[PDB]
């Protein structure tokens, strides 16, 4: 009857529509690979798919996934172990080095840009007329690491033009350079800003950015990346 | 096997318990302490039900089934056979949970992210045990729980449901709903607007946040933003939930007559409760 | 206690945000509305512009015309007086035509015709908007996405008031205007046809619903708590993936041994979300016409 056509006919649709999804979903890191970066042998029952081409706006050019897939980067960790399935120890400083939970990817070295080409991410003060608008103004307010030092003073904020919102905070170090902080990693408090991720000796560490009225997407991966590997390790420090 | 960008992250740290002693994988899956817990949890509940499926005598999936003490048990431990398997079972499922959520917060620290999904769990967690513990307990009663069957869970909540008259008229029911069928919008929304950017017209180039936010003021005169929509996703689905878990911690409680018939209260107001016409005098 | 993201810490505001324009008629879009602070805790403070048109307008109006034709009713039926208005506003309730009429439009206004009055310009007003979803994707040059997913609702919705009503024989069996009302009805369906619960349609709907909450809350969550390397700049790690996307995937690979891609969890999203309204509107569709009885169907699973 009817109902029972009906309902046998969506279990089938329904199966062709998982397959769809997951494969749509294999489009980034896959094919697995063993711990040496060789494809592994059980790749499990769904193929890769036919692969998509973006084009990016701006010249930027285009992504095409499913695609080649490297590092582009030395990756500090060494086996800890004889089989597959362990932890992979740093070789170095994890901080330095990039790995664990302080880990940043090879993202292009540009700004990323809003819809009329330009930077997304300005300085406030290089952002007309942008201006706090509520809540209280960092701008000014000395900055704490986990270890209750102070680590800076916040001399700007980092905004995103196109959505109107805050996304770091430019804190000015003990040697008169700066760095850029995650907003979201960073409690505004009436007297100071505090940041638990980092002991105020790790600030100096920080990755840099080249120009200083812009952010490309790779910096921002390094710096967030160093900003939240603290909390694992900077732990010594802390604290709380 | 590992994602081509996973090596990096597996360092070793994040545990919450037991150090570097469980600190690693099975394949794609981490371990951990509360990996450990909940594998035993839920291989014990799931060996505890097949036997269940056995003192009942079938094995159909649409069959089996595991009922809660009877009311006359009150409080106290029942036979296996009459419901300490069901008892235990919920042992066996709340352990596999909190289990699961813990082993959460394990990765969460591994990885260096913040903990908002097994915060997230968390309430669908209270959920399962307002019906199971929180409500049975204070009606006086393991019975008053739902059982462990596919189609008998649904007989439990059709008769708890209609021992009030029609559920509708349960106010905290009406709201949970409202986020229910919100959340189903706003992820439908959210779903379609990310990609009708990411996969634009033949031969045009993705869009941008800009052209998302444009396109929503366009449609309503308002866009909740990209940070928003997460946000709002969350605070929807977490709040069905919360005034799901109300509306039932409620009935049989504070709340044990016809639901419809509560609704009085707004009716009868001095102001206007013998002014006649209308559907009320 | 680390800060969560739930609400801002400081909101920034610059100049009012006109949006982009591609192929967009300007000509029709407002000018800003205010801004709200209360707002811009959670998302954007920045009220509008919007986009009228001569589509928006016809939608606008239409719906305002439904709104009204049951307003209405409901004072004429609170015999004109405030007081009783709003005590018994859950209770009023403009019910469609009876069986009597069959779909014929003769029905007095007061016993059904009012009814299809408001119906139609209901009907209107939302096939008005669905075309507005469309259009101002196309002006935009953006994908289709959105409309297609909103026919989805309109499926439900059409089976419901409209399909429906015409294969069984009669408007009666439409659904009311009124709070109460259409939970009665909506009750009362379930009985007349057996319980849904057994309809297999209403059990997927069920199944894509509590998913929706399930996968909403899972995604909400995993974009806020990867937010500190900029996660839900979604395009963005769409066309060049950042250690966000990484540690979401890993995340869910670690936990449940599989995951998504930034693209792909939209992908489950958008689907878990209309299947809920596409099963639904099935279900509904097949009671009465097909199956006068779900348990009875059930029984013979099939
Ligand atoms: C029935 C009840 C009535 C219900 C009516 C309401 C229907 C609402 C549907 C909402 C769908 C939203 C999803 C959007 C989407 O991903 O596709 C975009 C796609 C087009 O996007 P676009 O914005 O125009 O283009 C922008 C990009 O260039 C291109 O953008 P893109 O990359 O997003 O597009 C990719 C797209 C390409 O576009 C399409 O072709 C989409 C077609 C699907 C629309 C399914 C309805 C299913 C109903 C149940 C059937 C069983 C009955 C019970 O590929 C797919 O996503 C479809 C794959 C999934 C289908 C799997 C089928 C399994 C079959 C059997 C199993 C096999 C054996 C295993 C065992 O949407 C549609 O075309 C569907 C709209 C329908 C128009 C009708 C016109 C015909 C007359
Ligand atoms: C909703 C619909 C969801 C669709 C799910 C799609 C699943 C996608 C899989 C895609 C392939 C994929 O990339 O994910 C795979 C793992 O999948 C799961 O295990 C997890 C699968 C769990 C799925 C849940 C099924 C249960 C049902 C739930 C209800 C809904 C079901 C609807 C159908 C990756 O898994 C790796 O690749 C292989 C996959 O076939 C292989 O399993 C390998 O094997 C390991 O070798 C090690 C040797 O060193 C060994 O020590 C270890 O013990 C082994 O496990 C894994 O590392
Ligand atoms: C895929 C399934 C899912 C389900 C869960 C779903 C459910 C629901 C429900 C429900 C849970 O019952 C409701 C109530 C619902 C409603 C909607 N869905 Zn809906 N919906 C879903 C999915 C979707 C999707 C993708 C979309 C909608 C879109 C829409 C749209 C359809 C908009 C529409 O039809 O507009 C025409 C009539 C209007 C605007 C006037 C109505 C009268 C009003 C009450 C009067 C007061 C307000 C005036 C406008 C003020 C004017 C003042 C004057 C002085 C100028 C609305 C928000 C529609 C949209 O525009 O989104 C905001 C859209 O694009 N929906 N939707
Ligand atoms: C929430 C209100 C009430 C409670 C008592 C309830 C609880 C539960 C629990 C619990 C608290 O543990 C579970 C696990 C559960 C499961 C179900 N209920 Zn359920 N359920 C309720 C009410 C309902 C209603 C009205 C309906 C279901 C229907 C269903 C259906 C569909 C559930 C669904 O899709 O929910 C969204 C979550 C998703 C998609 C994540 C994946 C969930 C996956 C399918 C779980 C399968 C559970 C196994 C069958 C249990 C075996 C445990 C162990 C032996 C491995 C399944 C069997 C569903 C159905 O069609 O069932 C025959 C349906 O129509 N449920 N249900
Ligand atoms: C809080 C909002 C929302 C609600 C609406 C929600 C609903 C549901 C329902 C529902 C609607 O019924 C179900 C069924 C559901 C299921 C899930 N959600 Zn879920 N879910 C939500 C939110 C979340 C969040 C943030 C998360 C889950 C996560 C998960 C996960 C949790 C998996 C887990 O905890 O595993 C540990 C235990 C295991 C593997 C086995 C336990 C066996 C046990 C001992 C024996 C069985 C006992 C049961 C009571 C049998 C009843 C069956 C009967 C009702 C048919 C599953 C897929 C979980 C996850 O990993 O997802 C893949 C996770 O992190 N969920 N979820
Ligand atoms: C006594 C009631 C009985 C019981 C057995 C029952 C129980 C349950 C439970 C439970 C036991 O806990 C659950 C969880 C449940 C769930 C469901 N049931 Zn259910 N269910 C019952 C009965 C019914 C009935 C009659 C129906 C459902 C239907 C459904 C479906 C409905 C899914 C849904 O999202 O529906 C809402 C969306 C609609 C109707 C689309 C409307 C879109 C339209 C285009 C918007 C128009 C907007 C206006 C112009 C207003 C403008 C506003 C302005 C401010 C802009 C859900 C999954 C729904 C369905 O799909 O059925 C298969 C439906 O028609 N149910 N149901
Ligand atoms: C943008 O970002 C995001 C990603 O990536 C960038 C993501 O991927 C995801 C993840 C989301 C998806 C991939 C969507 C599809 C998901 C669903 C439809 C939800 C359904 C989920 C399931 C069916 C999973 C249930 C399966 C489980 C729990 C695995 C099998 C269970 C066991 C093996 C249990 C036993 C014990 C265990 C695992 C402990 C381990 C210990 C030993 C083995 C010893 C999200 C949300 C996201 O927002
Ligand atoms: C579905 C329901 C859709 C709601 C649509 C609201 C209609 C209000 C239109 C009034 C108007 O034209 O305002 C002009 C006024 C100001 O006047 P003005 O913009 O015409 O000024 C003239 C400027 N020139 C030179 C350029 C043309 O501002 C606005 O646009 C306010 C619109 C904000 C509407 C906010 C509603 C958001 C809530 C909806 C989210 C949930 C979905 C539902
Ligand atoms: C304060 O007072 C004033 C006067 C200012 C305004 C107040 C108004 C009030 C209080 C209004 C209240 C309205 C309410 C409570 C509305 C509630 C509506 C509900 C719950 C609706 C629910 C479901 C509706 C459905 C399913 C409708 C489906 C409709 C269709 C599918 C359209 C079908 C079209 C038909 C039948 C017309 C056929 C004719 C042609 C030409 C196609
Ligand atoms: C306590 C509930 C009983 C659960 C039974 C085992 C669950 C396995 C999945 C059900 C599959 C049903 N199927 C396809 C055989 O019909
Ligand atoms: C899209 C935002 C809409 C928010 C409203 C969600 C539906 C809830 C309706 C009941 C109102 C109860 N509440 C939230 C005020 O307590
Ligand atoms: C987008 C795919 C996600 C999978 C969620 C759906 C799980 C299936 C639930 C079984 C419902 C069974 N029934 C009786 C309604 O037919
Ligand atoms: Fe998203």
């Amino acid at each position: 009857d009817l109902a029972s056509l009906a309902i046998y006919s969506f279990w089938i649709f329904l199966a062709g529509l998982i397959y769809y999804l997951q494969t749509e979903n294999m489009r980034e890191g896959y094919p697995l690979e063993n711990e040496d970066g060789t494809p592994a042998a059980n790749q499990g029952p769904f193929p890769l798919p036919k692969p998509k081409t973006f084009i990016l706006p701006h010249g930027r050019g285009t992504l095409t996934v499913p695609g080649p897939e490297s590092e582009d980067r030395p990756i500090a960790l060494a086996r800890t172990a004889v089989s597959e399935g362990f932890p992979h120890a740093p070789t170095g400083d994890p901080m330095k080095d990039g790995v664990g939970p302080a880990s940043w990817v090879a993202r292009r070295d540009l700004p990323e840009l809003d819809g009329h080409g330009h930077n997304k991410i300005k300085p406030m003060k290089a952002a007309a007329g942008f201006h706090v608008s509520a809540g209280k103004n960092p701008i000014g307010l000395p900055v704490r690491g986990c270890d209750l030092e102070i680590a800076g003073k916040v001399v700007d904020i980092w905004v995103d033009i196109p959505e109107q919102m805050a996304r770091f905070l430019e804190v000015e170090l003990k040697d008169g350079s700066t760095r850029l902080l995650p907003m979201q990693m960073v409690k505004v408090q009436s007297n100071r800003v505090h940041v638990n991720a980092l002991s105020s000796d790790l600030f100096a560490g920080i990755p840099t950015i080249k120009s200083p009225t812009e952010v490309t997407l790779l910096e921002e991966d390094k710096i967030c990346g160093y900003v939240a590997g603290g909390l694992m390790y900077a732990a010594p420090k802390r604290k709380s | 096997a590992l994602l081509s960008f996973e090596r990096k992250y597996r360092v070793p740290g994040g545990t919450l318990v037991g150090g570097n002693l469980f600190d690693f994988w099975v394949g794609p899956f981490y371990v951990g302490f509360f990996g450990v817990a909940t594998f035993f949890f839920a291989a014990l509940g799931i060996i505890l039900i097949a036997w269940s499926a056995v003192l009942q005598g079938t094995w159909n999936p649409q069959l089996i089934s595991v009922y809660p003490p009877a009311l006359e048990y009150g409080l106290g431990g029942a036979p296996l056979a009459k419901g300490g398997l069901w008892q235990i079972i919920t042992i066996c499922a709340t352990g596999a949970f909190v289990s699961w959520a813990l082993r959460e917060v394990e990765i969460c620290r591994k990885l260096g992210i913040g903990y908002h999904i097994p915060f997230a769990f968390a309430f669908a967690i209270l959920a399962y045990l307002t019906l199971v513990l929180f409500r049975p307990v204070m009606m006086g009663a393991w019975g008053y729980a739902f059982p462990y069957g596919i189609w008998t869970h649904l007989d439990w909540v059709s008769n708890t449901g209609y021992t009030y008259g029609n559920f509708h008229y349960n106010p905290a029911h009406m709201i949970a709903i409202s986020f229910f069928f919100t959340n189903a919008l706003a992820l439908a929304l959210h779903g379609a607007l990310v990609l009708s950017a990411a996969n634009p017209e033949k031969g045009k180039e993705m869009r941008t946040p800009d052209h998302e936010d444009t396109f929503f003021r366009d449609l309503v005169g308002y866009s909740i933003g990209t940070l928003g929509i997460h946000r709002l996703g969350l605070l929807l689905s977490l709040s069905a939930v919360f005034f799901s878990a109300l509306c039932m911690i409620i009935t049989g409680t504070i709340w044990f007559d016809q639901w419809v018939d509560w609704w009085q209260w707004w009716v009868k107001l001095p102001w206007w409760a013998n002014i006649p016409g209308g559907i009320n005098g | 206690a680390e800060y969560q993201n739930i609400f801002s810490q400081v909101q920034v505001r610059g100049p009012a945000d006109l949006g982009m324009t591609e192929d967009v008629n300007l000509a029709n879009r407002s000018g800003v509305g205010p801004f709200s602070t209360l707002l811009g805790w959670f998302g954007n403070a920045q009220l509008g512009p919007i986009y009228l048109g001569s589509l928006g307008v016809l939608s606008l109006f239409s719906g305002l015309m439904w709104f009204f034709t049951i307003g209405i009713w409901f004072w004429y039926q609170a015999g004109w007086n405030p007081a009783v208005f709003l005590r018994d506003l859950f209770f009023f309730s403009l019910e469609p035509p009876a069986p009597e009429y069959g779909l014929s439009f003769a029905a007095p206004l007061k016993e059904g015709g009012l009814w299809l009055i408001a119906s139609f310009f209901m009907f209107v007003a939302v096939w008005s908007w669905w075309g507005r979803t469309y259009l101002r994707a196309q002006a935009l040059g953006m994908g289709k996405h959105t409309a297609w997913a909103f026919l989805s609702a309109i499926w439900l919705w059409m089976v419901l008031g409209f399909i429906r009503p015409i294969l069984m024989g009669s408007w009666s069996e439409a659904v009311p205007y009124g709070i109460f009302s259409h939970l009665d009805w909506t009750n009362n369906f379930s009985l007349v046809h057996g319980n849904l619960f057994y309809n297999p349609f209403h059990g997927l709907s069920i199944a894509f619903l509590y998913g929706s909450a399930h996968l909403f809350a899972m995604h909400g969550a995993t974009i806020l708590a990867v937010s500190r390397f900029g996660g839900e700049r979604e395009l963005e790690q769409i066309a060049d993936r950042g250690t966000a996307a990484e540690r979401a995937a890993l995340f869910w690979r670690w936990t449940m041994g599989f995951n998504a891609t930034m693209e792909g969890i939209h992908r489950w999203a958008i689907w878990m979300a209309v299947l809920v309204t596409l099963t639904g509107g099935i279900g509904i569709l097949l009671s009465g016409t097909v199956v006068d009885n779900w348990y009875v169907w059930g029984q013979n699973h099939g």
